[PDB]
């Protein structure tokens, strides 16, 4: 009967990187989605398979909240059926995804004048991710018809890079915080409802 | 001509410092990384230091490895403590490209062996 902890998901001080995105299960509470849609902070509030104004009515099972930080011109890749670096190698959404992608500009929270280098994204993978698959395998891979035997062949590549977030940086490169709410629709007794 | 030092033989109860020097290019805005190659294994990534002294470490080696840099001295410092017998390797300082993950190994590599 108490409130679901949306305060501990959205207003958190530290978000994880997109290659190691945080997943929070939400269960055994009541969720008030009307504060999320009516808040003026969220630039992107795109719901697939539900309507944002109707979210106070449906009872759900085990709502997942996926929190991470990407750049501005990659928020379009947090959507079903998109292609990019984030969709292929960092965070994949299923084609039948029923949820809401929420994103707000956090330039004045996640940037430093020397560069906030604590946020990371995977540049390349041997294959695309499955839907909702987290790959934190921080290896060093090889490409170019020489193995990663050493420096004597062609050199090896490191998959994770850091966004060098700056305040001076133009929009589209500024840190955007993304929370992906994923719903599972009424397979069991539902636990999270609306008031 | 860039050189390196600090690599020798060391007991598994202590620590070591490793240094990469830089010459004939600017050691100002590059993203540098420390990797190692064990004998008979692949190259293992130890960590990297970014611009403005921010570090990202291997999760297996988070509590034993510290990486620093000095752009005025044009040097790259690794310090590693509580060493194990498997930690023996050839250690390489590399430069990470931006946008491509290409490691630019211009160091010759330092040989570190541990025993009693
Ligand atoms: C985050 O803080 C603001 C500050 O007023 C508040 O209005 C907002 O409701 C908070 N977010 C959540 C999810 O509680």
């Amino acid at each position: 009967t108490n409130l679901c902890p949306f305060g501990e998901v959205f207003n958190a001080t530290r978000f994880a990187s997109v290659y190691a995105w945080n997943r929070k299960r939400i269960s055994n509470c009541v969720a008030d989605y009307s504060v999320l849609y009516n808040s003026a902070s969220f630039s992107t509030f795109k719901c697939y398979g539900v309507s944002p104004t109707k979210l106070n009515d449906l009872c759900f099972t085990n709502v997942y909240a996926d929190s991470f930080v990407i750049r501005g011109d990659e928020v379009r890749q947090i959507a079903p059926g998109q292609t990019g670096n984030i969709a292929d190698y960092n965070y994949k959404l299923p084609d039948d995804f029923t949820g809401c992608v929420i994103a707000w500009n956090s330039n004045n929270l996640d940037s430093k004048v020397g560069g906030n280098y604590n946020y990371l994204y995977r540049l390349f993978r041997k294959s695309n991710l499955k839907p909702f698959e987290r790959d934190i395998s921080t290896e060093i891979y090889q490409a170019g018809s020489t193995p990663c035997n050493g420096v004597k062949g062609f050199n090896c590549y490191f998959p994770l890079q850091s966004y060098g977030f700056q305040p001076t940086y133009g929009v589209g490169y500024q840190p955007y915080r993304v929370v992906v709410l994923s719903f599972e629709l009424l397979h069991a007794p539902a636990t999270v409802c609306g008031p | 001509q860039l050189v390196e030092s600090g690599g020798g033989l060391v007991q598994p109860g202590g620590s070591l410092r490793l240094s990469c020097a830089a010459s004939d290019f600017d050691f100002y805005d590059y993203e540098m990384s420390w990797v190692r190659q064990a004998p008979g294994k692949a190259l293992e990534w130890i960590g990297n230091i970014y611009y403005s002294g921010d570090t990202f470490y291997n999760p297996s080696l988070k509590s034993r490895v510290t990486i620093s840099r000095d752009n005025s001295k044009n040097t790259l410092y690794l310090q590693m403590n509580s060493l194990r017998a498997e930690d023996t390797a050839t250690y390489y300082c590399a430069r990470v490209e931006s946008g491509s993950g290409w490691l630019d190994f211009w160091g010759q590599g330092t040989l570190v062996t541990v025993s009693s």
